[PDB]
RNA sequence: AAACUCCAUAUAUAUAAUUUUAAUUAUAUAUAAUUUUAUAUUAUUUAUUAAUAUAAAGAAAGGAAUUAAGACAAAUCAUAAUGAUCCUUAUAAUAUGGGUAAUAGACGUGCUAUAAUAAAAUGAUAAUAAAAUUAUAUAAAAUAUAUUUAAUUAUAUUUAAUUAAUAAUAUAAAACAUUUUAAUUUUUAAUAUAUUUUUUUAUUAUAUAUUAAUAUGAAUUAUAAUCUGAAAUUCGAUUAUAUGAAA
C-alpha cells in the first residue's frame, strides 16, 4: 500500500462517475440499499393466480 | 426468639455527676440553590455543602417566580443517557408533531 | 354489501378460506403501495435531512394499516389453505405436494430413489 | 518390531476361563482358548494400563518406558498370566471335547 | 436493543391535553419509547385485559412503556395437589 | 508469594493472567494494558517483580474501578431497575431469568444466583 | 417372495472445435454377475452332490425404493373432503394489545463441558472434497470502524460478475509442523557450569496447603453498540468491555 490514498481515491470517484456509480469516500449511511432494492410487489401479489379465470 | 444484645450492669451515675450530653458538632456552611449560605450545626465532619435542589427551585415555595430552574437526582436516566445517545433528534416543536391521537 | 375488507378485491380462484383471503388482500394492498413505503423508511432512516423529515416520515409509517406490511404476507397452501411447511417452488403445503406429486400434477416432481 | 511381538507372546495368556450359565448348581467355568488377535489384545490392555502409571505427559514416552520395562522382563502385567492361568488349572477337568 | 442513528421508537399520543388539561394518556402502545417530555404524566398501559395507572419519572425516562405494564401475574403453585 | 492490594498471588504464575484473574473489574485486555504501561515483557512472572514494581502495580491498578467500585455500579443499577418497577426488576427479585430465557425447564443457575444483592 | 427399477461400479460407442474445461469431465444407448472353472477333503440319496479349502478367469463388493391378507373400533374431522348433530346479532367476520415463551415438581429427547492417546495461536506460489443454491437473488474485491503496521473477527460504506458446467455463496475443516498449556517443585530466574546450547549440572529464592475448579469449563448478570423489521418490553440474533455457577 504505499500509493497514497489520495491517488486512490482519485481514481475511485473518477471510475465513480464514469460508471454512474455512488461515491461515498466517508462511509456515512446514505440509505441507498433501501432505494435499490427491487420490488417484490407484483410477484407476492399473483400468489393465488388469476381470479379471472372461467366458471 | 428476638434478637436483643444482652444488657450489661449499668453503671451508677450517683446525684450530682449528672453531666449533659454535649454531643461533637461542626460549624457547617449550607450552601442553597442560589448564593444563600446558612450556618448549620451538624455532627458530620465537613464543612461546606450544596444543595442541587431546594426551596430556592420548588415552585410550591415560589409561586410567584416567572423563571424558575428544576434539577432533580442524577442517577441515570434523561439527563443522563437519552440526551447524549440521541444528540441529533431535536425539537417544543417536534413535541406538536405527536401532540393529539386526533382519537374520540 | 358488508365486505370484510375496506377495499373491494377480487377473489382467488381456486381453494378459498377466510385466512386465504385475509393473506391475499394483505398481498394486493402491500403491492400497491409498496413505493410509498420504500420512499418514507429512505425520508425516516437519512440523517442528511431535516429531523423534522424524519420525524414525519416516521409517523406516517408507524400509522399505515397492518394490510400494507410486507412482513404480515404468510405463505400458504393454494389447495387446502394450510400455512405450515409450505414449499415455494410448488406453493403446496406438506402432503398436499406429496398428494399431487404422486398423482403427477407437478411437472417434473418424482418420488426420490438413490 | 520383535521385542514387542515377544513381549506380546510371553505376556498374553494362552487361554481364559469364560464363565458359562451351563450348570443349574454353579455356572460352568471352562477354560476356552484364544486366538492371536485376542491374546494380543489381553496382553496390550494390561502394558497400556501399566504404562498409565507414569509421570509424564506425553504417552508415547510411557508406553515407551512400559515397552522397555516388560522387554527387560520387569513389570507386573506377568502376575495377572500366572493368574489367569493358575486358574485355568484350578479348571481341569471340566473342559470336554464337546 | 434498537440502533441508536434509527432515533428513539415514537408514536403518537395525547400529550397535549395531557401536559395542559392533565387527563391520563391511555394507549395500547407498550413499544413506544419514554422521551424525557412524558416526565411527570399520567400514563394508563395496555397489560392484555386492563389498563395499568403509572406515572412517568426521571429515571423511566429512555425505557419502554410495557415494561411497567405485567401481562401475566406471579405463578403460583397449590400444594394441596390431591387426587 | 506476592501480595498486590491484598490479593495473594503465587510466584509461577504470569503477571497478566494473574492480575486479570485475581481482580473484579479488569480482564485480559486491561491486565495486558496495565503491564504494557509499567514496561513489564509480557510472559514475566510475580516472582521476578521488585518492591517498587509490585508498589507501581498497586499503584496504578488502584486509579481505575476497584473490585468493590464495580459491584457496588452492578448493585445500583439492579437497585435502579427494582425501583423503578421495571419487568427486570421484578425477576430480580424472584430469583428468575432477566434475558428471556424458558422457565419451563431449567432456570436453575437463576435462582441460585439472581438477587437483589448480586455478587 | 425373487426379478425387472433407481444411486453407485467396469467397459464400448456417440456428443463437446478442450475459452461454460474438467476430457481425471458431463450424459445418452448398450454389455456385464443372482459370477464362472478346476482340484482336493468331508457327510450324503455317491458325484445322477452338498461345505471346506485350494487354484485361475474376472473391476465385480454395496445401498435405495417396493412392507401382502388380516388385527390393533391404533393416529388423523387441525392438510383437505363428506354423513349425522349443533350456532346463525354468533360457535360466523375485522382491528388494537396479550397468550401460545407462565414455573413447585416430574419426564423423553439433544447441545456444551468436567485438560496433556488434548485444548489454544499461527501456517499467502493459500494441502486435500462432495453435494446443493442464486428474477420474491447470491452478493465478491476495495474501503471506515472497533484496532496497533498488518492479518483474523463483526458491522457499515459500494455493488464486480452471474440468473449459471461461465460469476457468487466458498482459500473446506480435521490431518500435518511450530509455540503454549494449571494441577506440577515435572516450573521460573540469580550466579557459575559445558562436547545435551531451543539444552544439562551445583547452590539460593521460587510457600501455606489437599481432594482440590485451572490459563478447564461458559451458565447467570451489568453496560455500550450493531442487524432484520413499521415495531425487539412481555419476546429475536450478533459484537465488545466486565461477570466466571454447577461440573
Ligand atoms: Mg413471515
Ligand atoms: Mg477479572
Ligand atoms: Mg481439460
Ligand atoms: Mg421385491
Ligand atoms: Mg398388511
Ligand atoms: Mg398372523
Ligand atoms: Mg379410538
Ligand atoms: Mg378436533
Ligand atoms: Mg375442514
Ligand atoms: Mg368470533
Ligand atoms: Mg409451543
Ligand atoms: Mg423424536
Ligand atoms: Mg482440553
Ligand atoms: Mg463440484
Ligand atoms: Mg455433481
Ligand atoms: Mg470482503
Ligand atoms: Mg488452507
Ligand atoms: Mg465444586
Ligand atoms: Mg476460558
Ligand atoms: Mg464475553
Amino acid at each position: 500500500m504505499n500509493v497514497p490514498k489520495a491517488r486512490l481515491l482519485k481514481v475511485a470517484e473518477l471510475s465513480a462517475k464514469i460508471f454512474d456509480q455512488n461515491f461515498n469516500p466517508s462511509g456515512i449511511r446514505t440509505g441507498s440499499k433501501i432505494l435499490n432494492e427491487r420490488l417484490k410487489g407484483p410477484s407476492v401479489a399473483s400468489y393465488y393466480g388469476n381470479p379471472d379465470i372461467l366458471k | 426468639t428476638r434478637i436483643t444484645l444482652p444488657r450489661r450492669p449499668a453503671k451508677k451515675i450517683q446525684l450530682g455527676k449528672s453531666r449533659p450530653a454535649i454531643y461533637h458538632q461542626f460549624n457547617v456552611k449550607m450552601e442553597l440553590s442560589d448564593g444563600s449560605v446558612v450556618i448549620r450545626r451538624s455532627q458530620y465532619p465537613k464543612g461546606e455543602i450544596r444543595l442541587i435542589q431546594d426551596q430556592r427551585n420548588n415552585p410550591l415555595w415560589n409561586p410567584s417566580r416567572d423563571d424558575l430552574v428544576v434539577v432533580d437526582a442524577n442517577s441515570g436516566g434523561s439527563l443522563d443517557r437519552f440526551n447524549k445517545r440521541y444528540s441529533s433528534l431535536f425539537s417544543t416543536v417536534e413535541l406538536s408533531e405527536e401532540n393529539k391521537k386526533k382519537t374520540q | 354489501g358488508n365486505f370484510r375488507f375496506p377495499i373491494k378485491t377480487k377473489l382467488p380462484p381456486g381453494f378459498i378460506n377466510a385466512r386465504i383471503l385475509r393473506d391475499n388482500f394483505k398481498r394486493q394492498q402491500f403491492k400497491e403501495n409498496e413505493i410509498l413505503v420504500k420512499s418514507l423508511k429512505f425520508i425516516a432512516r437519512n440523517m442528511n435531512l431535516p429531523t423534522k423529515l424524519r420525524l414525519e416520515a416516521q409517523l406516517k409509517l408507524n400509522a399505515l394499516p397492518n394490510y400494507m406490511r410486507s412482513t404480515q404476507i404468510k405463505n400458504r397452501c393454494v389447495d387446502s389453505g394450510h400455512a405450515r411447511f409450505v414449499l415455494s417452488d410448488f406453493r403446496l403445503c406438506r402432503y398436499q405436494f406429496r398428494e399431487n406429486a404422486l398423482k403427477g400434477n407437478l411437472p417434473g416432481v418424482k418420488k426420490g430413489i438413490w | 518390531i520383535q521385542a514387542l511381538e515377544k513381549s506380546l507372546d510371553e505376556l498374553a495368556p494362552l487361554m481364559m476361563t469364560k464363565t458359562f450359565n451351563t450348570g443349574v448348581a454353579k455356572a460352568s467355568v471352562i477354560p476356552v482358548p484364544l486366538n492371536k488377535r485376542q491374546r494380543n489384545r489381553i496382553a496390550w490392555n494390561w502394558i497400556v494400563q501399566s504404562a498409565n502409571q507414569r509421570v509424564s505427559s506425553d504417552f508415547a514416552v510411557r508406553l515407551g518406558e512400559e515397552l522397555t520395562a516388560i522387554a527387560k522382563g520387569t513389570s507386573s502385567a506377568f502376575e495377572k498370566r500366572d493368574q489367569i492361568h493358575k486358574t485355568a488349572i484350578a479348571h481341569r477337568a471340566y473342559i470336554q471335547l464337546k | 436493543s434498537r440502533s441508536v442513528w434509527k432515533g428513539p421508537n415514537i408514536v403518537p399520543l395525547p400529550i397535549r391535553e395531557a401536559m395542559t388539561k392533565g387527563t391520563p394518556i391511555r394507549t395500547n402502545a407498550r413499544a413506544a419509547t419514554i422521551l424525557p417530555q412524558f416526565v411527570g404524566l399520567k400514563f394508563q398501559i395496555h397489560n392484555g385485559k386492563e389498563y395499568v395507572p403509572i406515572e412517568i419519572s426521571e429515571d423511566m425516562v429512555g425505557h419502554k412503556l410495557g415494561e411497567f405494564a405485567p401481562t401475566r401475574k406471579r405463578f403460583s403453585y397449590t400444594q394441596t395437589k390431591n387426587k | 508469594v506476592v501480595h498486590i492490594l491484598g490479593k495473594g498471588f503465587k510466584g509461577k504464575e504470569v503477571i497478566k493472567i494473574a492480575l486479570a484473574s485475581k481482580f473484579y473489574g479488569i480482564g485480559k485486555t486491561t491486565a495486558e494494558k496495565i503491564c504494557s504501561k509499567l514496561g513489564l515483557y509480557p510472559w514475566m512472572r510475580m516472582h521476578q517483580l521488585s518492591e517498587p514494581q509490585i508498589m507501581s502495580i498497586a499503584s496504578e491498578l488502584s486509579t481505575m474501578t476497584i473490585e468493590g467500585d464495580a459491584r457496588a455500579i452492578v448493585k445500583d443499577n439492579i437497585a435502579l431497575k427494582r425501583k423503578i418497577g421495571s419487568y427486570s426488576g421484578m425477576r430480580h427479585t424472584l430469583h428468575l431469568p432477566v434475558r428471556g430465557q424458558h422457565t419451563r425447564n431449567n432456570a436453575k443457575t437463576a435462582r441460585k444466583l439472581n438477587k437483589i444483592d448480586r455478587r
